[PDB]
């Protein structure tokens, strides 16, 4: 400390007096990281655990609003064939809140996984169904050789090869018109320039790589201007009491430590602030209890000491702090 | 400055962008404290004579 | 359906004055023992309100939402049902229904095709809306236990709403407290936050009915509508954190 | 006739020694 | 200036727009970042001329995935396989 009044002063002749150095901190040692409950989940089965299925053009969305999914456990477990998109991350997915969760149940040949992407032009996905360009989420596949096949066939879902014109995304067309490649009218049955696009499934587990049923589940993901009502899980962390650590929240982050608050609080209130608009009170996210934020103990640092031609002795000075919180 | 925390801007805005905004505060606080000491140093004269 | 009853006829604008009331919270932030200075859409002070009657009379004029809504009611047996918000007021835009049961309260935002007075007995839809399609919005309450019966004495219960509608975002602002005017001062509390994010121009109430067309009896209560404007007021908080002080910045 | 980094630096003569002076 | 470092690398036009400081992607993440106080510029020509295959060019490779985000001017040579669980893949991919 008397070589703390030589960098302050920038001078190695300290003269006979008392002369302020720097300030005392206790330094924060761990952290607090807080997200809340993982309650009120939402019914997912209905698309990845679910028996029954459709066919591509006659896929039903579920519409997956005000709960909590849980994505989680999939990714940490993957029994995936395969999973391509395009800019966002699948393992990313599970930290971020999305407002808008759609999600479907389809199944496609071996020949069509890579007919299915963002911006896929061809003979399947332009006439049934095809990805936006404008499209944020992903897909994952998943292998139906073990519930969702049958010997020798299906011949109870069939699917559409032609379509008089280019379909866009966004769109479920149920019917069963002919495709008319000539002027002469088809009549809903095939003949002279028509082609009939209704075909039955070959799905079996014992035949070769080509054709095979694969269970693929679309997430759309859209994130608008209202706030968001489905968010994915997140592991956290325990709660530290009476001790200098870093502040890790929902809608919060600094430094201090956390003492029982006597005051009382609004039930739909995370946080509150004083007159700085610093937060000295917060609502903890999985249980109710408030915790009055307070920040660690610091000081002025006073560095008492003679010339130094006369002596090298140091007396510290410490400005507002009692002698028993100096360690 | 569009947010007074500096732990908004650094979670949030890119830091290229950061920089622009966090210099913004430290500045309008130092003109504060420009404000304060000089206002210091006339009640002291006041209360020297 | 079609046809207007007894009750519903040409009345004049008689309006009352209100001083303290209308401040809520206009954030979540718990301040204690301190002052605070804010810019939101408030009830000005000093203001005229239009106050309405039901007894051989009913008042539902059809009011534009562009000002805000303020709703205070004085009653017994809870005769307001619930609100009718839209815009168009037909089957080609969305509208939302607050439909009050005292079991659950039903908020749904779709297509209802609306009369020119609705009524409700149990519920009646029709007259308040003959068929519904094309909506993906439900939404429930808590459940909680009321009477509808009448009541004696005095008069027990003061429902204070403020309806508004802040970039696509709808909130209640909800108080009840014991008590034709109002008075005293009181601290409104939030309830309901949905972000529904529709266009709202025009609004209508709700009316129950009781019998012992025409054969249907409503019940007696006083209401008003009040109008919000931009100012500043001055919030005095106690060491409980409730406001019990109020004071504009512009008015005197 | 709450601590945000601003101290107050107490005084040197005491109120108890001005009256000594006095 | 005392020296320069060149660094040549071939990226695809849609994912040629990823090269900035302080980007989001697939490659500017796990593959090539540029740091703030970065000093330089960037130069590219078009190779669709020269480069390209009816077939598909596959001599020419890169990299999808890493268990953290890269440090920028470094180089990845390591061949070890991606493991998501706690089952080894022994040089191979499989489960996890």
């Amino acid at each position: 400390p008397l070589s703390e009044t030589k960098c302050t002063l920038k001078s190695f002749t300290v003269e006979k007096g008392i002369y302020q150095t720097s300030n005392f901190r206790v330094q924060p040692t761990e952290s607090i990281v807080r997200f809340p409950n993982i309650t009120n989940l939402c019914p997912f089965d209905e698309v990845f655990n679910a028996t029954r299925f459709a066919s591509v053009y006659a896929w039903n969305r579920k519409r997956i609003s005000n709960c909590v999914a849980d994505y989680s456990v999939l990714y940490n477990l993957a029994p995936f064939f395969t999973f391509k998109c395009y800019g966002v991350s699948p393992t990313k997915l599970n930290d971020l809140c999305f407002t808008n969760v759609y999600a479907d149940s389809f199944v496609i040949r071996g020949d069509e996984v890579r007919q299915i992407a963002p911006g896929q032009t061809g003979n399947i996905a332009d006439y049934n169904y095809k990805l936006p360009d404008d499209f944020t989420g992903c897909v994952i596949a998943w292998n139906s050789n073990k519930l969702d096949s049958k010997v020798s066939g299906n011949y109870n879902y069939l699917y559409r090869l032609f379509r008089k014109s280019n379909l866009k995304p966004f769109e479920r067309d149920i019917s069963t018109e002919i495709y008319q490649a000539g002027n002469k009218p088809c009549n809903g049955v095939a003949g002279f320039n028509c082609y009939f696009p209704l075909r039955s499934y070959s799905f079996r587990p014992t035949y070769g790589v080509g054709h095979q049923p694969y269970r693929v589940v679309v997430l759309s993901f859209e994130l608008l201007h209202a706030p968001a009502t489905v968010c994915g899980p997140k592991k956290s962390t325990n709660l530290v009491k009476n001790k200098c650590v870093n502040f890790n929240f929902n809608g919060l982050k600094g430094t201090g430590v956390l003492t029982e608050s006597n005051k009382k609080f609004l039930p739909f209130q995370q946080f509150g602030r004083d007159i700085a608009d610093t937060t000295d009170a917060v609502r903890d996210p999985q249980t109710l209890e408030i915790l009055d934020i307070t920040p660690c103990s610091f000081g002025g640092v006073s560095v008492i000491t003679p010339g130094t031609n006369t002596s090298n002795q140091v007396a510290v000075l410490y400005q507002g702090v009692n002698c028993t919180e100096v360690p | 400055a569009i947010s007074s925390v500096l732990n908004d801007i650094f979670s949030r805005l890119d830091p290229p962008e950061a920089e622009v905004q966090i210099d913004r505060l430290i500045t309008g606080r130092l003109q504060s404290l420009q404000t304060y000491v000089t206002q210091q140093l006339i009640r002291a004269a006041e209360i020297r004579a | 359906q079609c046809v207007n009853l007894t009750t519903r006829t040409q009345l004049p604008p008689a309006y009352t004055n209100s001083f303290t009331r209308g401040v809520y919270y206009p954030d979540k932030v718990f301040r204690s023992s301190v002052l605070h200075s804010t810019q939101d859409l408030f009830l000005p002070f000093f203001s005229n309100v239009t106050w309405f009657h039901v007894i051989k009379r009913f008042d539902n004029p059809v009011l534009p939402f562009n000002d805000g809504v303020y709703f205070a009611s004085i009653e017994k047996s809870n005769i307001i049902r619930g609100w009718i918000f839209g815009t168009t007021l037909d089957s080609k835009t969305q509208s939302l229904l607050i439909v009050n049961n005292a079991t659950n309260v039903v908020i749904k935002v779709c297509e209802f095709q609306f009369c020119n007075d609705p009524f409700l007995d149990m519920e009646s839809e029709f007259r308040v809306y003959s068929s519904a399609n094309n909506c993906t919005f439900e939404y429930v309450s808590q459940p909680f236990l009321m009477d509808l019966e009448g009541k004696q004495g005095n008069f027990k219960n003061l429902r204070e709403f403020v309806f508004k509608n802040i970039d696509g975002y709808f909130k209640i602002y909800s108080k009840h407290t014991p008590i034709d005017l109002p008075q005293g001062f009181s601290a409104l509390e939030p309830l309901v936050d949905l972000p529904i994010g529709i266009n709202i121009t025009r609004f209508q109430t709700l009316l129950a009915l009781h019998r012992s067309s025409s054969g249907w009896t409503a019940g007696a209560a006083a209401y008003y509508v009040g109008y919000l404007q931009p100012r500043t007021f001055l919030l005095k908080y106690n060491e409980n954190g409730t406001i019990t002080d109020a004071v504009d910045c512009a008015l005197d | 006739t709450k601590f945000k980094g601003l101290t107050v630096l107490p005084p040197l003569l005491t109120d108890e020694m001005i009256a000594q002076y006095t």
